[PDB]
RNA sequence: CGACCCGCGAGGCGGCUGGAGGUAAGGGAAGUGCGAAUGCCGGCAUGAGUAACGAUAAAGAGGGUGAGAAUCCCUCUCGCCGUAAGCCCAAGGGUUCCUACGCAAUGGUCGUCAGCGUAGGGUUAGGCGGGACCUAAGGUGAAGCCGAAAGGCGUAGCCGAAGG
RNA sequence: GUGAAAAGAACCCCGGGAGGGGAGUGAAAUAGAGCCUGAAACCGUGGGCUUACAAGCAGUCACGGCCCCGCAAGGGGUUGUG
RNA sequence: AAGAUGGUAAGGGCCCACGGUGGAUGCCUCGGCACCCGAGCCGAUGAAGGACGUGGCUACCUGCGAUAAGCCAGGGGGAGCCG
């Protein structure tokens, strides 16, 4: 009875991603924080072509 | 002398052929077969094996009569289980246990 | 919520059991061959009661 | 045993594997030390296919393994090897000093 | 595994398995001895060969291929959907759709079958949907004002689609 | 975490193949491919004592009947009654 | 005829042997830890860090980038190699 996932992926991409990380002063701590966490490989970049 | 035939790794259960084996103690072998065609029981399909591998080994190899031949000390032991889940209505997740057996004979002359 | 207590012994466990044996089946030779059969039942190698019906015509 | 290592080819004496004896050797490794002063026989399987003959076996596999195989043998076999005097233009000289000299000149032997 | 020594924790000495390391009269230094904390990770039992096999739209028979079939393939009777349990497009998934082999494991049963396992093949646009054309809510933003620092508002202009 | 070395099982015999019995490698495959030694819980197959009128977490302290190790002396396992 | 009346085990126990399941103890280590010394910035000639491609046949790491298990010069090295 719509439990709460409900996918979409244009809203994978403006809310998370490269181009959302990389404006916020708040945002840039979490790329330079998973580049040397142990190098996460990736998480956000789920999405398609 | 003392043929022996070992059937390892085959899955059912140990404790689906405690049933049928014990009806072949003490019997000869021209009457343990005829008593192990006609019965029910899945898993008397798999000790109808091992005897006629275990008359082949007595009668090539190990160079014994024929017809002579009593079912003497035929045993069942474990194996190595392996586990999968089954999903049990509100969350709760559970283990069942899929186990295997080794049915082994051993074979005398009297 | 009809749950149990203590556990049961090795030597109870095993006197349940003691009772589940089974027994071997009943065997009879085909009068018309030299073999075994179940004492009721048309004979799949010799043929017949009286007038054959089965069997590889 | 290393990218520094010894033997080119040469007549190359054995001691301690109940052998004693020695002639040439033949193609030597270098990261396991692998080669052939022919004496080992084995008994490799040949699986018998058409790629094959019908019937062949082993025999040809030896590898002596070790450092085990002492050095080029003159009348006195005990022997290592020192490097050059060099008593000409420049030689390099990479002859055994030690006892007596029949030690990979460019002559019939090598 | 075992009927010599100390009151005790413990030492010896014999008998099988093992396969290359162990030290010792006298001293020194601490991660120094466990049954219990609804203690923590790893095995294995008890309940038990019982409750269950996920819908009250049912099935039956004859011939096939095979080592082997109530359950896989074709022929003939029987029942349920028929405004839906039937065809057509957008989301979302992203491998396996089709053929030739195969059955160890997953299908809460079997299986020679498969959406399962290894190998090979398969989606063609001037004219169909979207970019090289516009703009709405919103966003970003020369100039201009700003806020201890980070940053916040904002004119023309530009990005913005199931709408032109 | 096999073995010093792969020499890691050619070829016959049951089996649809797994898997096993013989050959053969090796100083040894109870060292065979989840393979150095390999314990306890857990589950089994053969031999010794014992029980279907008898009441108890368990055991212990006596006496008798079988079984075994003892040349003989003496000892261990087993449990019927108080 | 009134006998301590007893030799049977669907099954249960204790002890002694022989096998399976399991993975502790012993012996090892190409992997870590704490103190010391040599040393101590790279970057719009476009960085740290990544996507995708590259072996005759290739799934994955390592090396390289349309010249892609590499090319040109200088030195060392002295014999077998194409991760």
């Amino acid at each position: 009875m719509k439990r709460t996932w409900q996918p979409n992926r244009r809203k994978r991409a403006k809310t998370h991603g490269f181009r959302a990380r990389m404006r916020t002063p708040g945002g840039r701590k979490v790329l330079k924080r998973r580049r040397q966490k142990g190098r996460w490989r990736l998480t956000p970049a789920v999405r398609k072509r | 002398m003392e043929a022996k035939a070992i059937a390892r790794y085959v899955r059912i259960s140990p404790r689906k052929v405690r049933l049928v084996v014990d009806l072949i103690r003490g019997k000869s072998l021209e009457e343990a077969r005829n008593i192990l065609r006609y019965t029910n029981k899945r898993g008397a399909y798999f000790v109808a094996k091992v005897l006629e591998s275990a008359a082949a080994n007595a009668v090539n190899n190990h160079d014994m009569l024929e017809d002579r031949l009593y079912v003497k000390a035929a045993y069942v032991d474990e194996g190595p289980a392996l586990k999968r889940v089954l999903p049990r209505a509100r969350g709760r997740a559970d283990i069942i246990k899929k186990r295997t057996s080794h049915i082994t004979v051993i074979l005398g002359e009297k | 919520h009809p749950v149990p207590k203590k556990k049961t012994s090795k030597a109870r466990r095993d006197a349940r059991r003691s009772h589940h044996a089974l027994t071997p089946p009943t065997l009879v030779p085909c009068p018309e061959c030299k073999a075994m059969k179940p004492p009721h039942t048309v004979c799949p190698e010799c043929g017949y009661y009286a007038g054959r019906k089965v069997l590889e015509v | 045993m290393r990218v520094k290592m010894h033997v080119k080819k040469g007549d190359t004496v054995l001691v301690a594997s109940g052998k004693y004896k020695g002639r040439v050797g033949k193609v030597k490794e270098v990261l396991p030390k692998k080669y052939a002063v022919i004496v080992e026989g084995v008994n490799i399987v040949k699986k018998a296919v058409r790629v094959s003959p019908k019937y062949p076996q082993g025999g040809f596999i030896e590898k002596e393994a070790p450092l085990h195989a002492s050095k080029v043998r003159p009348i006195c076999p005990a022997c290592g090897k020192p490097t050059r005097v060099r008593k000409k233009f420049l030689e390099n000289g990479k002859k055994i000093r030690v006892c007596a000299k029949c030690g990979g000149a460019l002559d019939t032997e090598e």
